[PDB]
């Protein structure tokens, strides 16, 4: 049995989790209470698969989640909401003392009182698993919880488990939009601690999804719900191979070995192209080639970066529904000819591929269409060197004057730990121009 | 659960406090008898913040009244919402401050602050988790300024890992309502600059101009001024009481607004504020509120943001809304009005958004700015002082209660240092 | 009145400490005579730092081994000769925990540092010149900074668990800052200082931390006010005009990370304060350097307590000295760069020091 433990840190992680579990529970048939009528309708089966759920002898299907956070205004919405009879009451909220948007508070002072319990619950979730493949941490670079507590947990699990994938979906900071004056610091301080343990750190930006919704759904007032639903769809497409049967099935160890060439360039971008209203559902064929070309469209990315300011280094393309293979191979041929989509001299293949036979779900009250051929892509480029450089410069304009550091020293951080976390990111940005230098 | 201890020192403080409790009780569903008579369920979930449960599901606030004359105590207890407090928290005395800072910090506050700190110890040790404090006072007199500064010092010695938010009615340029304003304000600034985490500077001339121009009021009393101030005080601490999409408590704002530990004096500001008649001629959207909050005419601190550069700005929205419009509008403000911000902070804004708006509104918002204009206030206080101190205007009424000339020179030097620290960031680097 | 004076800075390496010797640490810092170079284990780049004096204490027989009686005759003896004309002087020590600053200034019982050498050589340099013409006075006090609270160390604390009265600081309009309640005791001979230091250091809040067996959790300041009453051309009364000098000797606390120095409870609560004070003792050096270029700036003196007292020492009327002590292990590479990048900053500070003399009036 395959199994994955989805961990959800901070407000962003929990809200993405809410969307994710709404989605999974619609996909399988498990209801919010936790019951599964489909075991009693036809006679039985595996209707809600044990990779992302559990079973209890009475029939309450129970998820493998942890749902950590350090302020209770969010998990208490879960306890009091529709998805209250589903989760196990051990949801490891503190009740106390939010991380104040500094790494220090979530890493050393207010994050040491709960991590000894997270490990207990994860042990209890893993000892009840016959075959554990990895983790899925959903956090947000920018705050103290999702920067520090994730870094701490990913250092403790690297010791405990070690031989298991530790993948991490993250809300990457945008160049222009920001909700804090301290996101560059937190991000630089986070990568330092997660460029050594994590094995694939998937990234998204909210600016990209704003623009996606604008151009492709006719939403001029998008909120976080509709964003987190698209993230939920990415999390379904990355998981569809474990919960369904298909032709090419990509386990969670089959990304780590196909997208991370070097152990530090493991920050891939994501994208999910058929974003369409019910209006433009019609007036579109929605075939494989249209999508695969739409997935390499710069204005259909989920990260504010130009793919043409770099070169691709890996691609994993995962389809859902009525997809035949040569409709893909034709499309990868269409993409291996275009001069704009430029690959490295050292990765000629660069086109991992997966197919699956369950189409996507659609939630009521949603902003997405019923589509018989959904697609996701996970790319590894040299474009995010410029984003990392922008964060480096944001940092360098502030650490020059040592601004906001007296609020980090306060909670257990020395001033030499900012210069030690800035050197590593410069080394990385140099390891992004070491790779685009063509070989002789 | 996060928890605040409200202290009310002086006539101004107690009036604004009463007005604030009348607002929070309306917001949470509490009658003057401490009984819950609300409609929703999002009111009780986070009622531990400002209130404590008594016996029969009756609610008593964590107010600690304080004064040296018993004149406003009786104005409260006789008032409408005054039978909700706790009589053993109406600490008072006699022998008023005489609008003397010496009397309030050395003579008649030295004889009463221990009782106040006993009540503070009692209300703070009765708490699962403390987030900080909230004192209202008035630079210009002796009770508020003196006694509150002393209390802040003793607490920040006793509870130093906690917030000490302070809501202060500063003195105004054109008109005085107390004749020894500069001395008192300078001393209180010497005490708060060194012992606070966030100070909110309110000025009554700005509120007068609001009430005359925006609200189109003809006979505006002080109850109206406090109905304005209570609003933003409410809003600084609503993501601790209600849920939302981006949640921002006090420590978050203190981390994202204070670059250096001294420049924590802020221009506050409210949202929707419109004339009673002219609300049908207006739209209720985030751009309306962004252009209503980033204006000179909707502040309280009597200081022009156009004569400075915003080091920081924070915006706490309350209502069902989009964050695209929030981020885009704040970015438009950073981009268009670039000369009113700082270069070495790439994004000078913070956005917090909540879900439950106030009683009869669908969209409210609360503005907390840190600008280099505030120095002007201090500059004035460092000029009036210099004309009164160079000749020792009213100084024998301060020396005569155990004070020395050194305590004035120090304060002057420190306030001027603060002005210079706000000023060096006023240039183009 | 006054002269331009580049702030003096010196650098000094320590031999491999016992714990890092058990870990089998790789040497990273080297001296090409004066210039220091730091190579990583990565050897991706090689930073180089230049100073005015570069000591060396790795092993006792390297050519260039500056001992404890070499960091006097090169650094502190000029500060002694410059306090005979009348200039105020200072000598303060930066570094990290285990970098060896409380072993340089004060030494150990068999290896004495600068305080004993300074005092005993001064009294040796006074009885060589003292006559019936000009007098020689000396007073001394010895205070510490613990968790943003000043404390005196030469106040014999007796019968209570907290005989630790917290004193306060104040700003004199002309004489600059000063501490209120500071025992300023009088001395005549080196035998009088050894009994104060013997008591003061026993009172200094030391503790046992992972970085070293006896780790100071305080900044210590040590004053010596020497006033000489001179005689010269007059009408009547002589012994009137007098030249005054203030020698401050400062031994700081260290950067200390929480992982490298296993600590909880109270040790972690003063760790934060050392770090905030030394976070502000950096801004004061950085921003004073930025004054050399004409760029108008504000020096955040009042952000902490120590940089508020030593305000006439860094700028102001003081001929100052920064001894900078750094470790040679590769585990201490992410903190030695921080020390040396501030030492190179301190050299650019120009402060105006003037002989102090007041005629009777
Ligand atoms: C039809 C309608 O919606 O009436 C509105 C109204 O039209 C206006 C005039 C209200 C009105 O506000 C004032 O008249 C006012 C007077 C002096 C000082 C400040 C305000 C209103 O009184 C204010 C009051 O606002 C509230 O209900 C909030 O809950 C407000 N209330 C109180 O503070 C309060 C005080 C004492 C007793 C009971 C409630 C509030 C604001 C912030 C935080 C909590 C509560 C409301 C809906 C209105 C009237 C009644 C006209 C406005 O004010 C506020 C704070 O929202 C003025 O602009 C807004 C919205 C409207 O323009
Ligand atoms: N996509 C998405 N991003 C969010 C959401 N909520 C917050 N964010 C982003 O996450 C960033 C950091 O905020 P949080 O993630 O809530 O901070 P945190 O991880 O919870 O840590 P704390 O500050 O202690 O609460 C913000 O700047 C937002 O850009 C969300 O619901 N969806
Ligand atoms: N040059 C040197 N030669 C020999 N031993 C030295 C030298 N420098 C330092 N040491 C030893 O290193 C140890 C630590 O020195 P110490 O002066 O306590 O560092 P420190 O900076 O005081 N620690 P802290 O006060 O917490 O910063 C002492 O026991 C010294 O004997
Ligand atoms: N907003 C408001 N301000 C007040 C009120 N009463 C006094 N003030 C202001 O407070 C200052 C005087 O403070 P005061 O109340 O006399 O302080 P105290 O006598 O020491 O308690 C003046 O500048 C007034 O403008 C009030 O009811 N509301
Ligand atoms: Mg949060
Ligand atoms: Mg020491």
């Amino acid at each position: 049995m395959r199994e994955c433990i989805s961990i959800h840190v901070g407000q962003a992680g929990v809200q993405i989790g809410n969307a994710c579990w709404e989605l999974y529970c619609l996909e399988h048939g498990i209801q919010p209470d936790g019951q599964m009528p489909s075991d009693k309708t036809i006679g039985g089966g595996d209707d809600s698969f044990n990779t992302f759920f559990s079973e209890t002898g009475a029939g309450k299907h129970v998820p493998r989640a942890v749902f950590v956070d350090l302020e209770p205004t969010v998990i208490d919405e879960v306890r009091t909401g529709t998805y209250r009879q589903l989760f196990h009451p051990e949801q490891l909220i503190t009740g106390k003392e939010d991380a104040a948007n500094n790494y220090a508070r979530g890493h050393y002072t207010i994050g040491k009182e709960i991590i000894d319990l997270v490990l207990d619950r994860i042990r209890k979730l893993a000892d009840q698993c016959t075959g554990l493949q990895g983790f899925l941490v959903f956090h947000s670079f920018g705050g103290g919880t999702g920067s520090g507590f994730t870094s701490l947990l990913m250092e403790r699990l690297s010791v405990d488990y070690g031989k298991k994938s530790k993948l991490e979906f993250s809300i990457y900071p945008a160049p222009q939009v920001s909700t804090a004056v301290v996101e560059p610091y937190n991000s630089i301080l986070t990568t330092h601690t997660t460029l050594e343990h994590s094995d694939c750190a998937f990234m998204v930006d909210n600016e990209a999804i704003y623009d996606i919704c604008r151009r492709n759904l006719d939403i001029e007032r998008p909120t976080y719900t509709n964003l987190n639903r698209l993230i939920s769809q990415i999390v379904s497409s990355i998981t569809a191979s474990l919960r369904f049967d298909g032709a090419l099935n990509v386990d969670l160890t089959e990304f780590q070995t196909n997208l991370v060439p070097y152990p530090r360039i493991h920050f891939p971008l994501a994208t999910y192209a058929p974003v369409i209203s019910a209006e433009k559902a019609y007036h579109e064929q929605l075939s494989v080639a249209e999508i695969t070309n739409a997935c390499f469209e710069p204005a259909n990315q989920m990260v504010k970066c130009d793919p043409r300011h770099g070169k691709y280094m890996a691609c994993c393309l995962l389809y859902r529904g009525d997809v035949v293979p040569k409709d893909v191979n034709a499309a990868i041929a269409t993409i291996k000819t275009k001069r704009s989509i430029q690959f490295v001299d050292w990765c000629p293949t660069g086109f991992k591929v997966g197919i699956n036979y369950q189409p996507p779900t659609v939630v009521p009250g949603g902003d997405l269409a019923k589509v018989q051929r959904a697609v996701c892509m996970l790319s590894n480029t040299t474009a995010i060197a410029e984003a990392w450089a922008r964060l480096d410069h944001k940092f360098d304009l502030m650490y020059a004057k040592r601004a906001f550091v007296h609020w980090y020293v306060g909670e257990g951080m020395e001033e030499g730990e900012f210069s030690e976390a800035r050197e590593d990111m410069a080394a990385l940005e140099k390891d992004y121009e070491e790779v685009g230098v063509d070989s002789v | 659960m996060r928890e605040i201890v409200h202290i009310q020192a002086g006539q101004c403080g107690n009036q604004i406090g009463a007005k604030f409790w009348e607002v929070i009780s309306d917001e949470h569903g509490i009658d003057p008898t401490g009984s819950y008579h609300g409609d929703s369920d999002l009111q009780l979930e986070r009622i531990n913040v400002y209130y404590n449960e008594a016996t029969g599901n009756k609610y008593v606030p964590r107010a600690i009244l304080v004064d040296l004359e018993p004149g406003t105590m009786d104005s409260v207890r006789s008032g409408p919402f005054g039978q909700i407090f706790r009589p053993d928290n109406f600490v008072f005395g006699q022998s008023g401050a005489g609008n003397n800072w010496a009397k309030g910090h050395y003579t008649e506050g030295a004889e009463l602050v221990d009782s106040v700190l006993d009540v503070v110890r009692k209300e703070s040790e009765s708490c699962d988790c403390l987030q900080g404090f909230q004192l209202t006072h008035s630079l210009g007199g002796g009770t508020g300024s003196g006694m509150g500064t002393l209390l802040i010092s003793k607490i920040r010695e006793e509870y130093p890992d906690r917030i000490m938010n302070t809501f202060s009615v500063m003195p105004s340029p054109k008109v005085s309502d107390t004749v020894v304003e500069p001395y008192n304000a300078t001393l209180s600034v010497h005490q708060l600059v060194e012992n606070t985490d966030e100070t909110y500077c309110i000025d009554n001339e700005a509120l007068y101009d609001i009430c005359f121009r925006t609200l189109k009021l003809t006979t505006p009393t002080y109850g109206d001024l406090n109905h304005l101030v209570s609003a933003t005080m409410s809003g600084v601490t609503t993501c601790l009481r209600f849920p939302g999409q981006l949640n921002a408590d006090l420590r978050k704002l203190a981390v994202n607004m204070v670059p250096f530990p001294r420049l924590h004096f802020f221009m506050p500001g409210f949202a929707p504020l419109t004339s009673r008649g002219s609300q049908q001629y207006r739209a209720l959207t985030v751009p309306e509120l962004t252009q209503q909050m980033f204006d000179s005419k909707n502040m309280m601190a009597a200081c022009d943001p156009r004569h400075g550069r915003y080091l920081t700005v924070a915006a706490i929205f309350r209502g069902r809304m989009s964050m695209k419009e929030v981020d885009e509008q704040m970015l438009n403000v950073q981009n268009k009005n670039s000369s009113y911000f700082v270069e070495w902070i790439p994004n000078n804004v913070k956005t917090a958004v909540c879900d439950i708006p106030p009683r009869g509104l669908k969209m409210s918002a609360t503005f907390i700015g840190n600008s280099t204009a505030i120095q002007e206030l201090f500059k004035r206080i460092s000029e009036q002082f210099t004309a009164m101190f160079r000749r020792k205007a009213f100084l024998h009424w301060y020396t005569g209660e155990g004070m020395d000339e050194m305590e004035f020179t120090e304060a002057e030097s420190n306030m001027n240092d603060l002005v210079s620290e706000y000023q060096q960031y006023q240039d183009a680097t | 009145l006054g002269s331009n004076s580049q702030v003096t800075v010196a650098v000094r390496v320590r031999p491999f400490s016992k714990r890092e010797k058990t870990e089998k640490a790789s040497q990273v810092v080297f001296t090409n005579g004066e210039e220091i170079t730091v190579e990583h284990p990565d050897m991706k780049q090689v930073y180089s730092f230049i100073y005015d004096v570069s000591f060396w204490s790795f092993d006792e027989c390297h050519p260039g081994y500056a001992s404890q009686t070499t960091v006097y005759e090169t650094l502190a003896a000029p500060l002694l000769d410059r306090a005979f004309e009348g200039y105020n002087t200072c000598l303060f020590a930066y570094g990290q925990t285990g970098s060896g600053k409380s072993y340089t200034m004060m030494g150990l019982n068999e290896e004495p540092g600068i305080i004993p050498r300074f005092c005993e050589d001064l009294f040796a340099q006074i009885a060589k010149k003292q006559t019936s013409e000009v007098s020689y006075h000396l007073e001394m006090s010895f205070f510490e900074v613990y968790n943003e609270k000043i404390h005196d160390l030469l106040v014999c604390k007796g019968e209570n668990g907290q005989r630790k009265q917290p004193l306060r600081a104040r700003e004199h309009p002309v004489s600059g800052p000063y501490v209120e309640g500071l025992s300023m005791n009088v001395v005549s001979s080196y035998s009088d200082i050894q009994s104060w230091l013997e008591l003061g250091n026993k009172q200094r809040a030391t503790a046992a931390t992972g970085m070293n067996d006896k780790s100071s959790r305080s900044h210590s300041v040590f004053t010596l006010v020497m006033t000489q009453t001179k005689t010269e051309v007059v009408e009547g009364e002589e012994h009137d005009h007098r030249i005054t000098s203030r020698i401050n000797l400062v031994d700081l606390a260290g950067s200390e990370r929480c992982s490298t120095a296993h600590s909880s409870g109270q040790r972690l609560k003063e760790g934060v304060s050392i770090n905030k004070s030394l976070l502000t003792l950096g801004k004061v050096i950085s921003a004073l350097s930025e004054q050399a270029n004409g760029k108008r700036v504000f020096i955040p003196y009042r952000e902490s307590t120590l940089t508020w007292l030593l305000k006439e020492s860094l700028g102001g009327n003081s001929k100052t000295a920064m001894i900078a002590t750094v470790s040679p292990a590769a585990s201490n590479i992410e903190e030695t760069l921080s020390t040396l990048r501030y030492a190179t900053q301190a050299r650019l500070i120009v402060n105006i020091a003037k002989v102090n003399e007041d005629m009777n009036a």
